[PDB]
């Protein structure tokens, strides 16, 4: 009967959930992970490369 | 004349300057693409698996 | 990757003293991409829905984000490149054309 | 003779500020009187605070004129206030040890007053697992770390002892 409540009638085991969270999150990504990524690219340098 | 000789032997082998310039070009924009599309499918798959993670 | 043969010291005997770290900096680059390209496959290994649609309780988030993967366009490089050095290769092959002409 | 409280202070406010974490400061067998400069040195540059909640700093001491269990708990008492913030704060603590062999020498005391046999040179015959159950605490888990800097006395310039 907890469908009603997510975690079974706790109000705890949540202060350290959201850290815990956080840790995963912070460093699986540091962005809206939720979301899809749009890509900025870069590309090479060049230079003279003919006889000076 | 063998030195003219040897000089136009040097001369002649002269085009690998010219294709080294080619090949570094093509590897390196080759090593771009593939590092490019390595970038998007790692990071994509790092947020559906973070996904699964959590 | 259609890539040309080459011979090393055969690329520095044509080689004129003004310019030999340019030279065999081109050489370590060349040697940076060979090691580098022999490193990686060629094609990403594309990823199985059926361990990511049975995981993923979200409402369809694998479908639509693997679609917009395979709905992706990646920006392929162009060489902007070879044709200058290939010109100045025409033009140099005509300079010491006519040198060894003289000589 | 070198400056060696200056840096103690100073890997303290360095990781306080750099990272978010606190420290802890263990005296397992403390001269009292260095104590004291100490105690009075961390005030004056700042560590401790004494009249606002902005102390980077919890200080646990045992000294030299108490019985050979304290000396060997006290250490623990420290690793204990540090494991603190470290799993319910997740921070990165400093944990120091302002002499570990005087650790060894008091478990020593303890086994000896127990009755047990002694080991080579006279030491404990738990000395290694007696280092071990407390060193295995100070580490980096999935919630923060605990680094541990610990001040070595040699005895005898023996680094076999």
């Amino acid at each position: 009967q907890t469908s009603g409540g997510p975690v079974d009638a706790s109000s705890e085991y949540q202060q350290e959930l959201e850290r815990e969270l956080f840790k995963l999150k912070q460093m699986f990504g540091n962005a809206d992970m939720n979301t899809f990524p749009t890509f900025k690219f870069e590309d090479p340098k060049f230079e003279v490369i003919e006889k000076p | 004349i063998d030195t003219e000789k040897s000089q136009q032997a040097l001369v002649q082998k002269r085009h690998y300057l010219f294709d080294v310039q080619r090949n570094n070009i093509a590897m390196a924009l080759e090593v771009t693409y593939r590092e490019r599309l390595y970038r998007v499918y790692k990071e994509v798959k790092n947020r559906l698996d973070y996904h699964i993670s959590v | 990757l259609a890539l040309k043969t080459i011979d090393w010291v055969a690329f520095a005997e044509i080689i004129p003293q003004n310019q030999k770290a340019i030279a065999s900096s081109l050489k370590s680059w060349n040697e940076t991409l060979t090691s580098r390209l022999a490193a990686l496959p060629e094609n990403p290994p594309a990823i199985d829905w059926a361990y990511y649609k049975a995981n993923v309780a979200k409402a369809g988030l694998v479908d639509d984000f693997e679609k917009k993967f395979n709905a992706l366009k990646v920006p392929v490089p162009e060489d902007k490149y070879t044709a200058q050095v290939d010109a100045e290769e025409k033009e140099d092959v005509k300079s010491c054309a006519e040198w060894v002409s003289l000589s | 003779g070198v400056g060696k409280t200056v840096l103690i202070m100073e890997l303290i406010n360095n990781v306080a500020k750099a990272h978010g974490g606190y420290s802890v400061f263990a005296g397992v067998g403390e001269r009292t009187r260095e104590g004291n400069d100490l105690y009075h040195e961390m005030i004056e540059s700042g560590v401790i605070n004494l009249k606002d909640a902005t102390s980077k700093v919890a200080l646990v001491y045992g000294q030299m004129n108490e019985p050979p269990g304290a000396r060997a708990r006290v250490a623990l008492t420290g690793l204990t206030v540090a494991e603190y913030f470290r799993d319910q704060e997740g921070q990165d603590v400093l944990l120091f040890i302002d002499n570990i062999f005087r650790f060894t020498q008091a478990g020593s005391e303890v086994s000896a007053l127990l009755g047990r046999i002694p080991s080579a040179v006279g030491y404990q015959p738990t000395l290694a697992t007696d280092m071990g159950t407390m060193q295995e605490r100070i580490t980096t888990t999935k919630k923060g770390s605990i680094t541990s800097v610990q001040a070595i006395y040699v005895p005898a310039d023996d680094l076999t002892d």
